[PDB]
């Protein structure tokens, strides 16, 4: 044995949850239909990345952003669910950062949008906490063995972003050019930063 | 809960299905993906009828092989789904009629839960501390690889919260208190076979004691 369970389609198990409860009046008129488009449109790393770019040319919100993150982030009103205490950690030439929630999926969702199916993959979720060198090269991101990866691992109520270090090649760009190149990945920290070559 | 979910540290998982800035599709790829979180908000915030941590941890207590074969977004229909009948305000008849078919739902748990600790320390930064060597068979917000290690406090939170231990069972007695920003040498967990430079896990005061 050690076979699944006999199950029902998913879909049909989680509507028969949606209708189960609806129709005890359990869920208010359009309440998960709102969710969904907030969970689709308004959270977003379109935010977090207007953060770096806002820190990259501003240091009095880059040094606010490093020292307390979540009022930094209450400026733009990105605080959210899952996003209400906020730490943004700063790369630097000798320390890379990188953040995972081993244990499910935790995530800053309001700023750098709900997390990729690979983010809650058991394979990112057990590897890089322990090979984060090995794994960020095998996504396709080389860190020199002269730079420290310190890996944030999200376990209690602290949600974080990545403060990327600044490209050269972007000197004088406005925060919306800069913040074109500081993706998803970037904010997560499996990615640096790239300026078209 | 010393559960299958506790995946930090276990070796023999191939490549990350991802390479970076792949393009990773819509939010959501099916139109019941949405359903979990939503209903989850629903359950927290307009029943009153669980907390977060009780989410997390009836999904920790999915049988191993059923968590270990569901993907994400189902772990928590089926999570939210045996919250609401283990509180009374669904019947497992319900969802299997509705479904048309069979609705497994995680285990039953086996703990009571524990309180906050009564005896914790305020920790300052730059402090080392150890992670107490303590085996909880509920709910608990410390992965395994940290259990009895040494690291040094980065930050204190200034924002405190129900102890997990307590709040993921629904018990009253989880009071709140701050977290702390404990950094690791990657050789302190891993010994020789790590690559990385250090890791930092966001501790629960409960969770810790003078080094
Ligand atoms: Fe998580």
């Amino acid at each position: 044995e050690n076979a699944a369970p006999a199950q029902a389609p998913v879909s049909d198990r989680a509507w028969a949850l949606f209708r189960a409860l609806d129709g005890k009046g359990l869920v208010p008129d359009g309440y998960v239909e709102g969710w969904k488009k907030t969970f689709e449109e308004d959270f977003s790393p379109r935010r977090g990345a207007e953060l770096v770019a806002r820190a990259w040319t501003d240091p009095e919100f880059r040094q606010l952003l490093l020292t307390d993150g979540t009022a930094a982030v209450a400026q733009y009103g990105y605080l959210g669910p899952q996003g209400e205490y906020i730490v943004a950690v700063e790369d630097t030439p000798t320390l890379k950062n990188v953040i995972v929630c081993s244990l499910c999926s935790c995530t800053a969702w309001p700023i750098l949008g709900l997390p990729p199916t690979w983010y809650k993959s058991f394979e990112y979720r057990a590897r890089v906490v322990r090979e984060p060198r090995k794994v960020l090269s095998e996504m396709g991101t080389e860190i020199a063995s002269d730079i420290e990866i310190r890996v944030y691992d999200t376990t209690a109520e602290t949600r974080y972003m990545v403060l990327p270090q600044r490209p050269a090649g972007t000197e004088g760009w406005s925060q919306e050019q800069l913040q074109e190149i500081v993706t998803k990945d970037c904010l997560i920290g499996v990615a640096i930063p790239q300026v078209p070559t | 809960m010393d559960g299958v979910h506790d995946l930090a540290g276990v070796q023999g998982f191939g490549k990350v299905p991802h390479t970076v800035n792949a393009d990773i599709g819509p939010t959501f790829h099916a139109e019941w993906e949405h359903l979990p979180y939503s209903l989850m908000f629903a359950g927290v915030a307009e029943l009153g009828a669980f907390s977060v941590d009780e989410v997390r941890y009836v999904v920790e207590r999915m049988e191993p092989r059923h968590y270990m074969m569901t993907p994400y977004y189902e772990r928590y229909v089926i999570g939210v789904a045996t919250l609401m009948v283990e509180k009374g305000i669904l019947t497992q008849d319900e969802l299997e009629s509705l479904a048309g078919g069979p609705f497994p739902l995680s285990r039953p748990s086996e703990s009571e839960g524990r309180p906050a600790p009564v005896e914790t320390t305020t920790f300052e930064v730059g402090q080392r501390v150890r992670v107490r060597d303590e085996y909880v068979p509920g709910h608990i917000r410390m992965p395994a690889y940290c259990r009895g290690r040494v690291g040094t406090i980065s930050h204190r939170t200034t924002e405190k919260w129900p102890f997990p231990d307590a709040i993921g069972h629904g018990r009253n007695d989880a009071g709140e208190e701050p977290t702390y920003h404990v950094k690791f040498a990657a050789e302190e967990l891993f010994g020789s076979d790590t690559d990385g430079g250090s890791v930092v896990v966001d501790l629960f005061e409960g969770y810790l004691e003078p080094a």
